């Protein structure tokens, strides 16, 4: 089915690669190029999930757990029960991640659009990209990745963290938190502007940008105006991301001691050692 | 192709907004000015606010709770302004220790903490109230207060919390190290908060708010070309920008908001954020007092083979104690 | 006494339908542009039905 | 806006003989200092 | 020489070099003051051959074989 | 500086006011020449418009703006003759005149 | 730049040790470096001459004079029988001047303590042992001494306290365990000590999904539970009654006698030494009737 | 040399100045009074043989 | 060769070498100072036989390890 | 060579090269008041033969 206006807008062009020949619909979906491979790595990767599950102890969705191989492999594919079943599925997690990025630029394309969303994405997948590659290759072993299952992955976060005794303490952990409270506070904020001019109490004409231009003005002491709202909450929830893969890299390729003995610097700052 | 990720060219206007929207009691502090830095990223006009009754008496309020905050921190190194710079982020104003429960403590002993946090929550309360006068008087829903109500929720359980569970020893201290303190020695106390399943559904939302608003700020930028950061416009009087917004989305993942029901979203993710954290504190040491515990019983935790196996003698010469209290002396040995 | 259910797992549960109800609202919300879709087949609405379309009224200035 | 040749140099008579009544005024400081404390 | 002042507005020079004095005067004086030689606050009353020195080199063996201190 | 931008940190500023030759400050001037008298055209075409339209605190300013095009036409206009001067007496400098 | 790892969990689960390499490369060679190596010993026959030997009386007299060197060269450099002894009367435990020769009292109490050590905790130091070496290292001072501050001090962990327990072992809140939040951060300071003290991470002996747990957490946590029993016995036995020998130099502000800490052994090393096996080449502090079925060669 | 305050506005200099002279005002009576010697809310009663004196070079 | 010049601005490219001769400069200092054998400004008064040399080997006894054991 | 003046803006060259020798010299103070060797604060009354050195070669 299509969207009222929708028809008008389904043309061809605006592929990276496949032409003509996938230029087209599946229900709601546009598929090209970079959809069949996405399809493909998420069909492959899912059965491989599904079969990671069966020949665990359990099919409890929470306890379902794939793992890594062992850090004695280093950067060898290990045999498929002991690891190498979490290589094959990562490496179809990164052909599907990039695919999804991919289809989404020929998306903007096909539109007219600017190619914000394609690299803002690009975020995410540099955090993913983080974790299960370039930390571990510069740990030398893929053992290094997070296993995959839903608690599992937290029982990861959690050793992880206190192999630095207090992780709190890494200073680039505290700005990517402070990223991520900061840009919730700051949707809350866009979302409740917003929805406060276009739904007053009952009796009241529709708002208008200089009421909203007012009120968030006297909240912050400055107007950020309606392009200055979206550009920070981009900033802020991709600049999240980047802080976060920044921490997580820095954490035992780059340190390796306790977090809070890295902050010795601060103390002996020559004004007041 | 242009990014709009920041402005080239800006425009001044000699008279100004900043006088506000007609407003009634109260008054309008200072006149607008404009920042050629701030025009760089956002609107140029850094410019007058509004206070009221409720405004004033917050910052008096709160301005009490920062400063027997600091002035503790001070006094906590000798009134030494060196090391109140040098060591400023360990410091710490420390709550009552635990065996006052919730009685009163000494002053020295927890006494400025309790003042402290009283004043802070008294300011916080009438900084809401001051919030929801402003969005009526400026003709606005009242969208903006509830969603800050949530915020206030979850500040509130680090009073309820400690309350339920009877003991004023249990608050967060107010310092930027010794809060995170708190928050790891919470987690340990209460047997890994991972598994608190509103821990994780606050996590879920939390993350569901960076997703979304990267979404929304990418969609807005790459439309913005369009007009499409005209949102009010856009949802009153649709354009090419939000048409494209929603197939943009519709072609990707299937489905699409609007342009107006995007900022919903937007706004129940923000606010579930702290309403499912504040449950989850509020049943932390009340109902669960062992999180992993309870996802082992309710079937939460992946098995792995076991790193040590225990003999029953062992069982017995390992238990500890639970922590007692310090030694109040400074034992002789010599006999 | 019940010795599985406990106010943790209520709680939970409580949320979880409060949650559903609340992405039903958000679709209805969702669907006042656009709809009902264009098809080959005639009109469709999916699930939930939208909600109608809403007319915005512009005040008189001053 | 302006400034004149004779400005200048009016005013660089006044910034010259200040920098170096400091500098004097700092001269005294250290032989106070060393006097009182040598530190090589 | 002057016409430096013809090249840079006096009112901007005079202002950046306070600024520069006074806060290399505050670095030095919070340098010294964190020294244990120049304490001067706690030890200033001490003669110059009574305030504290940075250690030397060690004796030339650099080694150790030592004796107690008396009981 | 809106012409030299970053490179303003490193002293490449060719804006200043020049009297010896130089081909980046010549090269500069024959670009502002062009603009600053496509924005006096503009500046002038906008004045008879709002004259024509009738708005009296905007033919005001119309006017107010002209006359500052004008002026910063003329600095331009000061600048290529110094720099004509110089190329005539200077040996290597351009064959095609400035201003 | 390259880091060492090694893994002491399961697949997955990040229980894992990190090391930077050159840093600990350069560690381990300052140990190797200095390494004091033991003399051969002997077997002869012949009964004991000693006129004031209390603790040595059970070994012969070449592996009794062998020992002593031993403890020159541990304690106070190779040779510096001067340390201890009024070199012309070894018997003697006094000065010429009649002052007590107070090294030499504490060096037999010192025996009687590694003795102990070696014998009555083989739950902690198993076969490698220790000697005057592990602590001394060739000086007089080992190190991690502390003395009586506060109250609060989590070295008391290794004294007169007892109990560092806070997690609840049921789901639901009990009047079993009432710990306060701010005992869990006590916990975790003596935690961060005693991770430093072995320069390993909280992995090395938890999973951290579960702090309380024994089946989950490697077998090291069951020796580090021995090690705090081990110096609860050293500090309130052997260490803290000395107060009365040793000079004023040597005490705390409140009197008190200078008493160990993980870190005294093990220096920052999760073995001291690296695992240096030394009790096994000098029997006369085994304290033990066999060393890994090696017999003691008493007399 | 009055004529300073033709190039600077003395309503700018004069506010400047006071806070200046105010922070570094209470910089210094807390440095003292942090110190052994001047903390003189404790110790303001004891004669100046009486005060503490900071430690010395060890031959000294 | 000179003809490589007409396709720059020669101001643009002394800022552009100077920059990069600073960097470089400053990554080879930084790089000795924190080696062994040439940290200067501790050690630099050392005679050339004298300065440290790499170690041509380590070494160990049979039950030492650098690492903790572990899978 | 004084022909470089007008390639560059005397007034900005300037600058910036205050900027770089404040910089430059700030650094080398600090690098050597951290040594052991050079932190002539502490230890400047001390004579050459008796300054610290960085440990030599083991010659061995
Ligand atoms: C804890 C914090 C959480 C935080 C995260 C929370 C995330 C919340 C957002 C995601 C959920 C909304 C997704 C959505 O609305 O998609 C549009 C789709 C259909 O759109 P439509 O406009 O109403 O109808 C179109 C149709 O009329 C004409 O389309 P066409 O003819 O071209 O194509 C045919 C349709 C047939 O429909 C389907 O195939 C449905 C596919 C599955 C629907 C969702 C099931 C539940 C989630 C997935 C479970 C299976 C997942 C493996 O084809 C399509 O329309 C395909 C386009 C939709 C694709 C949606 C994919 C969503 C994936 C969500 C993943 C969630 C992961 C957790 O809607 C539906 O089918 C009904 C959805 C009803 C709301 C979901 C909540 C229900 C709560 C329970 C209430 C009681 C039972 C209903
Ligand atoms: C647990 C809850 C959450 C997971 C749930 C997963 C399963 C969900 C299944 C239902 C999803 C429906 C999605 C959808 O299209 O919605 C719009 C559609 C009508 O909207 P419309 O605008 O008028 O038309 C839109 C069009 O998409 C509807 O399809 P259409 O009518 O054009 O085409 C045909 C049907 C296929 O139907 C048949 O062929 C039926 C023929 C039966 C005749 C009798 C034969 C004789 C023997 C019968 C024996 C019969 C007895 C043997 O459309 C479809 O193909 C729908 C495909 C949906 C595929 C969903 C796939 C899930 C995605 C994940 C898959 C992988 C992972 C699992 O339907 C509705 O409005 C009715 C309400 C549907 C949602 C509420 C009911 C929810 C049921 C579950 C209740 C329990 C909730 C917890
Ligand atoms: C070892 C540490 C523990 C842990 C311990 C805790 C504890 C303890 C808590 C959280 C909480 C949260 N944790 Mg957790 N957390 C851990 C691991 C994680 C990880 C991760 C990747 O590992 C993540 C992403 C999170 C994420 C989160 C958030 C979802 C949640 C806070 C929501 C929020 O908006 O708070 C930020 C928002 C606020 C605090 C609201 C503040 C609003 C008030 C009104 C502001 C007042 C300002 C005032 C006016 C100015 C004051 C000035 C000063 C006085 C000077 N945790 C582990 C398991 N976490 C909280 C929660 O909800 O738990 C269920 C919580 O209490
Ligand atoms: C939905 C969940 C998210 C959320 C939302 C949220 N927070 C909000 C809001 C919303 C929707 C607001 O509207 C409200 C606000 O005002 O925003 C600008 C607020 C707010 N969120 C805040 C903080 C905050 N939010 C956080 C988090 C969150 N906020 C969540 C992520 C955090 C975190 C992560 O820790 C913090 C720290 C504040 C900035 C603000 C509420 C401000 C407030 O209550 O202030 C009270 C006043 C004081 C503490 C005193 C200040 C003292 C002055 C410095 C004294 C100056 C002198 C004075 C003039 C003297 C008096 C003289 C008189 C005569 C005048
Ligand atoms: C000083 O006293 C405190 C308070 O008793 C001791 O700390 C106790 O032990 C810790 C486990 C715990 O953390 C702390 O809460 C507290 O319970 C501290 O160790 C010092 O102990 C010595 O003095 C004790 C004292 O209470 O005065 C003394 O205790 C015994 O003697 C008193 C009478 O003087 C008697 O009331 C007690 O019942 C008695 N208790 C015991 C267990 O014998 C200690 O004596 C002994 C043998 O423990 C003192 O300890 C030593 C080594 O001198
Ligand atoms: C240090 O003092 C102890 C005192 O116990 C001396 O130990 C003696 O020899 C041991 C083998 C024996 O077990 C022990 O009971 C004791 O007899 C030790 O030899 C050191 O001696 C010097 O200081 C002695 C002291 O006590 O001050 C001193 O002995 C004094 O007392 C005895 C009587 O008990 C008397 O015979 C001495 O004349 C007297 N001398 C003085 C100077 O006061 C030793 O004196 C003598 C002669 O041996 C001291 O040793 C020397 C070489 O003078
Ligand atoms: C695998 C398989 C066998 C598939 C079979 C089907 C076949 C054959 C498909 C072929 C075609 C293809 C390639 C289909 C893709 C199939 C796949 C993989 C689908 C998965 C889709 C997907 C990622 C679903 C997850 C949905 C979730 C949970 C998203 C998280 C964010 C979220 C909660 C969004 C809700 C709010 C919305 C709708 C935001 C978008 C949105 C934003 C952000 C605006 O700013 C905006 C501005 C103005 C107007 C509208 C909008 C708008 O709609
Ligand atoms: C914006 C609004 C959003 C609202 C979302 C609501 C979601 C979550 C919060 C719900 C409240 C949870 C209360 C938890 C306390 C609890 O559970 O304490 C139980 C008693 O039981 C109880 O109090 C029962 C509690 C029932 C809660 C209400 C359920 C019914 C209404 C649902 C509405 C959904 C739609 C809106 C005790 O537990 P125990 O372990 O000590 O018992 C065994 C001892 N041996
Ligand atoms: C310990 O470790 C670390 C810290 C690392 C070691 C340190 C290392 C380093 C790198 C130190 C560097 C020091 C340095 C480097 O240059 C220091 C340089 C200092 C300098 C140059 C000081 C100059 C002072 C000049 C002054 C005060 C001028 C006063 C002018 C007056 C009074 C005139 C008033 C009248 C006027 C204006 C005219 C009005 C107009 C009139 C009347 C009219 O118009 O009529
Ligand atoms: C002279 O002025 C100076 C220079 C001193 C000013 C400078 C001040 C400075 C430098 C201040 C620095 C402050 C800092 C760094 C503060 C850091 C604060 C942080 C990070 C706090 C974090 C968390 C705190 C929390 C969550 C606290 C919550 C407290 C609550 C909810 C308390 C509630 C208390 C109540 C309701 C009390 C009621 C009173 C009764 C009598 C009922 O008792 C229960
Ligand atoms: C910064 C801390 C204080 C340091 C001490 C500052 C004072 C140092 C000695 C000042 C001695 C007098 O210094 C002298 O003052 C006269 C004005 O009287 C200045 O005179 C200047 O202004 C007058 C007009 O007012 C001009 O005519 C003259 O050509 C010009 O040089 C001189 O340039 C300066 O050399
Ligand atoms: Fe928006």
């Amino acid at each position: 089915a299509m969207l009222s206006f929708e028809k008008k807008y389904r043309v061809r062009g605006g592929t990276l690669i496949g032409g003509d020949l996938f230029d087209f619909w599946f229900g709601p979906f546009y598929v090209g190029f970079f959809g069949v491979t996405t399809i493909f790595f998420v069909t492959l990767g899912t059965l491989l999930c599904v079969w990671g599950a069966a020949m665990g102890p359990t099919w409890n969705l929470w306890q379902i757990n794939i793992a890594p191989p062992d850090l004695k492999y280093g950067l060898g594919l290990a045999p498929l029960r002991e690891g190498g079943l979490w290589q094959i599925i990562t490496l179809c997690a990164l052909g599907a991640f990039g695919s999804w990025a991919l289809r989404q630029a020929e998306i903007a394309r096909k539109l007219g659009m600017g190619m914000h969303i394609p690299w803002a994405y690009g975020g995410a997948i540099l955090a993913y990209t983080t974790l299960v590659v370039i930390r571990p290759f510069l740990l030398g072993a893929w053992g290094h990745g997070f296993p995959y299952g839903i608690f599992s992955h937290l029982d990861w976060v959690s050793n992880v963290g206190y192999q630095y005794l207090h992780f709190h303490y890494n200073p680039a952990h505290m700005i990517a938190v402070t990223f991520f409270f900061t840009n919730c506070l700051a949707l809350a904020m866009h979302g409740s502007l917003i929805l406060s001019v276009t739904n007053p109490p009952k009796g009241t004409p529709t708002g208008t940008s200089e009421q909203e231009n007012v009120f968030f003005r006297d909240l912050l002491g400055y107007s950020i105006g309606a392009i200055g709202i979206h550009r920070l909450g981009l900033f802020l929830a991709v600049g999240a991301a980047v802080w976060s893969a920044i921490c997580i890299v820095i954490s035992g390729p780059f340190w390796t001691q306790g977090w809070p003995e890295w902050w010795n610097w601060w103390l002996n700052l020559p004004i007041w050692k | 192709e242009y990014q709009n990720l920041f402005t080239r060219v800006q425009v001044r206007t000699v008279p100004e907004p900043g006088i506000p929207i007609d407003e009634s009691t109260g008054t309008r502090y200072g006149t607008g000015t404009f920042s050629y830095l701030a025009g760089k990223f956002g609107d140029a006009q850094i410019g007058p606010i509004y206070l009221g009754w409720a405004g004033v008496l917050s910052l008096i309020f709160g301005f009490i709770a920062i400063e027997i905050i600091g002035l503790n921190m001070w006094a906590s190194v000798g009134w030494d302004p060196v090391e109140f710079i040098r060591q400023l982020p360990w410091l710490a104003l420390e709550p009552p220790p635990p065996q006052y429960g919730l009685r009163v403590p000494p002053l020295n002993q927890g006494g400025w903490y309790l003042m402290a946090g009283f004043f802070l929550t008294v300011s916080i309360i009438l900084w809401w109230i001051r919030i929801y006068r402003r969005a009526r008087a400026l003709q606005m829903g009242s969208h903006l207060p509830w969603a800050f109500a949530s915020a206030i929720f979850l500040y509130s359980t680090f009073f309820f919390q400690p309350l339920l569970v009877g003991s004023w020893s249990e608050m967060v201290p107010f310092g930027i190290f010794p809060h995170l303190d708190w928050t790891s020695a919470f987690s340990i106390r209460y047997g890994n908060l991972y598994y608190n399943p509103f821990h994780a559904l606050s996590i879920a939302f939390l993350y569901g708010s960076a997703v979304l608003f990267a979404m929304h700020g990418a969609t807005i930028l790459a439309v913005a070309r369009m007009g499409g950061e005209r949102e009010i416009e856009q949802i009153t009087d649709r354009g090419t920008a939000a048409e494209r917004s929603m197939l943009f989305w519709r072609w990707c993942m299937g489905f699409n908001a609007t342009m107006e029901s995007i900022h919903r979203w937007a706004w129940w993710f923000a606010v579930l954020t702290t309403f499912t954290g504040g449950i989850g504190i509020l049943l932390t040491g009340t109902v669960v007092d062992n999180w992993y515990l309870w996802g082992v019983k309710h079937g939460l935790v992946a098995p792995y083979p076991a790193q040590n196996q225990l003999t029953p003698e062992q069982q017995d010469l390992l238990r500890g104690r639970y922590q007692g209290t310090a030694p109040d002396s400074f034992p002789s040995y010599v006999v | 006494m019940m010795e599985y259910i406990d106010g943790a797992q209520i709680a939970l549960y409580a949320f979880w339908l409060f949650f559903f109800g609340l992405i039903i609202y958000l679709r209805r919300e969702d669907k006042r542009e656009g709809y009902p879709l264009e098809s080959p087949q005639g009109p469709r609405d999916g699930w939930p039905k939208g909600a109608p379309k809403k007319t915005y009224v512009h005040r008189d200035h001053g | 806006g302006g400034m004149t040749e004779e400005e200048a140099r009016r005013f660089h008579g006044y910034m010259v003989t200040g920098t170096l009544g400091y500098v004097v005024v700092a001269s005294v400081a250290h032989f106070l200092a060393w006097s009182w404390r040598p530190w090589f | 020489m002057h016409r430096i002042w013809l090249m840079y507005d006096p009112r901007r020079v005079m202002v950046a070099l306070v600024g520069f004095l006074a806060v290399l005067a505050l670095v030095i004086h919070f340098v010294l003051l964190s020294s244990q030689r120049y304490s001067w606050i706690e030890n200033g009353t001490l003669g110059a051959d009574q305030a504290p020195v940075g250690a030397s080199a060690p004796a030339a063996a650099a080694e150790m074989s030592p004796l107690p201190p008396g009981r | 500086p809106v012409n030299d931008g970053i490179w303003a940190w490193y002293g490449i500023d060719d804006d200043r006011p020049m009297a010896a030759w130089s081909r980046f400050h010549a090269t500069r001037c024959v670009e502002q020449l062009a603009i600053n008298r496509a924005r006096v055209g503009a500046a002038e075409w906008a004045l008879a418009d709002v004259q024509a339209r009738g708005i009296v605190p905007c033919i005001a300013k119309a006017a107010a703006h002209l006359a500052r095009a004008r002026a910063e036409l003329a600095d331009w206009e000061a600048q290529g003759h110094r720099l004509e001067a110089a190329r005539k007496v200077t040996p290597g400098a351009w064959t095609t005149p400035v201003i | 730049a390259a880091t060492d790892t090694v893994q002491v969990g399961y697949r997955g689960t990040a229980m894992e040790q990190n090391y930077d390499h050159g840093d600990l490369k350069t560690k381990f060679a300052q140990v190797k470096l200095p390494q004091s190596p033991p003399p051969a010993g002997e077997s002869p026959p012949g009964p004991l001459p000693w006129k004031n030997v209390q603790v040595l009386n059970d070994i012969s007299i070449a592996e009794f004079n062998r020992t002593m060197i031993a403890m020159s060269t541990w304690v106070a450099g190779t040779g510096n029988c001067a340390y201890c002894h009024n070199v012309a009367a070894f018997q003697d435990d006094t000065l010429p001047n009649g002052k007590p020769l107070y090294t030499k009292i504490v060096a037999r109490r010192m025996l009687q303590m590694t003795r102990n050590i070696n014998g009555n905790y083989s739950q902690h130091v198993k076969n490698t042992g220790v000697t005057c070496y592990t602590c001394h290292m060739g000086k007089p001072l080992p190190n991690g001494l502390w003395f009586y501050s506060s109250q609060t001090d989590y070295l008391r962990h290794y004294l007169d306290r007892d109990g560092a327990r806070v997690i609840t072992q049921g789901v639901a809140p009990s009047n079993a365990n009432r710990s306060s939040t701010k005992q869990a951060e006590w916990t975790y300071a003596l935690m961060i000590s005693q991770s430093r003290s072995l320069g390993v991470n909280c992995t090395y002996c938890h999973n951290t999904r579960q702090f309380a747990s024994w089946r989950e957490a490697p077998p090291a946590r069951v020796t580090a539970y021995h090690g705090i029993l081990m110096l609860r016995d050293v500090n309130q036995n052997y260490l803290a009654p000395l107060q009365p020998v040793y000079p004023a130099v040597r005490l705390g502000a409140m009197g008190d006698a200078p008493k160990a800490q993980c870190v005294t052994c093990h220096n920052g090393a999760y073995k001291p030494l690296y695992g240096a096996q030394m009790a096994k080449d000098f029997p006369a502090m085994w304290g033990r009737a066999d060393w890994n079925g090696v017999p003691f060669p008493g007399i």
